[PDB]
């Protein structure tokens, strides 16, 4: 499976902050 | 194989060069109101992605915008105003891209490191036994 | 890098936005009928494995300040106040129905009684007040009972025409909407109108913030939003003094 | 990837709103009540609003 | 008649700009240092 | 493929 | 130390009673 | 043993006893 | 990625309709 | 003679529409001359 | 050589 997402400021906050985008957020478990 | 490391280390130093280079249109677009494109700016990240299932690479498979609501600010005299007089702005956050600058240059030089090492490796190897 | 950074970051990000809800609470101290936001930080914690040393902190709104705003006598026969705790129900342009507090009122060309914002003002059918045209002196009584003199008609032939619609229910449980407009947090829940309220008739009620304590808040969030960053930085140098590990 | 956005400064317009009014007491001194604009020519003979 | 119209400038509304183009710039020219820092960092690869 | 990746060609 | 499954990741919730 | 009052980085529960600090 | 047909230029218009 | 040329640095990567370059200079970037 | 190129002696 493949695990990604956005680096940096923006994922490295609490996740009431939706500055990530859902579906991104969705790829950040697993996928294949 | 230590010619696996640099292809990792490389695969890192582009991936966060994609980021500062992002980083860099963000603090150039945090006040731009128009565009080429007839779209206001929203702030981009690059997506990191690892192929794991040995070594994996960290390969960047697009650039995605912050879903945050564009800052709207009350300039009813703008050409560009609405029916309320209110003009849309990126929603670039100043403090965020500080500290992705300070992110994306640290972990670029880390990279270089384990290169620079990753070498030294290599190079002993081949005064093995000779 | 380490992840206090970001953790510093994430609460630097903060500070700056409970400096915008300050700054809209002193941009709003001449505006009419408006409640002052207040502004809290909430400590939510990173929870699983490891060591609970990362907490963050987001800031939020608790609430409102509905302490009772500055009377302003203006001798106007159409400026109402309410005395006390108190809404005045009103429909906004969509149509939803929502409580507020400016009480600057006017007659259109039609005789609907609106206020400063333009919303409609209810009235005795929970329905907008629409008085006769041809009038000739508006008298609005204490309980909001609207009394109106007929244009030519003497001045003994004073009758009530409509009851503006006061609703004071639990201040606790309204949230301020899209538009200034307090409504109801549970959705479809009625707005029954209260026999207590009082208008009192001739005067504006003004804004409740208050000037001092917001600038008091300013001067410390500006100290802990220096603290954070300074944080930041010697995150920043002790990276840069630890990439001397793979020297070799 | 599309990471590289320029940006540049330009002038989208003018406000047009009215300015400030000076009471002279002279009288060759107008201003334009509200919007409008004065018909002049420049040296070179071209119209131009003013 | 009888009077001149000024300009229409809002002098405050030019400064609070004015602070801001000044943020932007200096944040701008940091990228500019950070940017050779790297480039001086990863200079140590062909080194040997 | 990340949903909704923006492009590199003039919309 | 290490182990044989991934570790979970981080909760950061704004009220622990809705995790 | 060692610190008496250390903390425990597991969500509250108030059904499990937190076994990530040294309990003992 | 090695490619036989040699890399466009970027183009970075004021309109994307006059490019 | 197939070159490409240009001015190096600042004033070319800057986008087309400051016109720094001579349009003559800037003419010579898709290997003509 | 270049159409705009400048000279490097007295004009």
């Amino acid at each position: 499976n493949m695990v990604a997402g956005i680096p940096g400021a923006l994922s490295n906050q609490p996740p009431a902050d939706a500055s990530i985008p859902q579906d991104v957020a969705q790829m950040k478990d697993g996928s294949v | 194989s230590l010619f696996n490391v640099f292809n990792v280390t490389g695969s890192a130093m582009s991936a966060e060069s994609v980021r500062l280079n992002t980083t860099s249109s963000n603090l150039a677009n945090a006040d731009s109101v128009s565009s080429s494109a007839k779209d206001t700016y929203k702030a981009r990240h690059a997506v990191f992605g690892a192929e794991l299932s040995d070594t994996v690479p960290v390969k960047v498979m697009g650039i995605v915008e912050s879903d945050k609501p564009l800052s709207a600010e009350y300039n009813p005299d703008h050409p560009l105003a609405n029916e309320e007089g209110y003009i849309y702005k990126p929603n670039v956050n100043v403090m965020e891209e500080m500290a992705n600058m300070i992110s994306a240059s640290r972990a670029y030089q880390t990279n270089v490191q384990v290169a620079d090492s990753s070498k030294q490796m290599l190079l002993r190897t081949l005064q093995m036994g000779q | 890098m380490d992840r206090a950074l970001f953790l510093a970051m994430s609460g630097a990000k903060q500070n700056m936005q409970a400096l915008q809800l300050r700054a809209n609470n002193l941009a709003n101290v001449s505006t009419t009928g408006f409640r002052a936001d207040l502004a809290q930080a909430r400590s939510m914690q990173a929870y699983g494995e490891g060591h609970p040393s990362r907490v963050f902190s987001m800031t939020e709104r608790p609430g409102h300040n509905f302490a009772q705003g500055s009377v302003i006598t203006t001798g106007r026969d159409l400026d109402v106040t309410i005395e006390g705790s108190g809404w005045i129900s009103v429909l906004d342009h969509t149509g939803k129905e929502g409580l507020t507090r400016n009480g600057n009122l006017k007659v259109d060309q039609n005789g609907m009684l609106t206020n400063a914002s333009g919303h409609l003002v209810l009235g005795e059918n929970d329905a907008p007040i629409t008085l006769p045209i041809p009038l000739s002196k508006i008298e609005i009584g204490r309980d909001g009972t609207i009394s109106v003199l007929p244009q030519g008609a003497p001045a003994e032939e004073f009758q009530a025409v409509d009851r503006i619609k006061l609703v004071k229910p639990n201040d606790q449980s309204l949230f301020k909407d899209t538009n200034g407009l307090f409504r109801h947090k549970t959705p479809n829940q009625p707005y029954e109108a209260d026999a207590t309220v009082s208008l009192q008739t001739g005067a504006i009620e003004g804004s409740n913030v208050n000037a001092v304590g917001e600038m008091t808040a300013l001067i410390d969030l500006q100290r802990q939003f220096e603290m954070q960053v300074k944080m930041m930085s010697t995150a920043e140098e002790m990276d840069k003094s630890s990439d001397s590990l793979l020297r070799m």
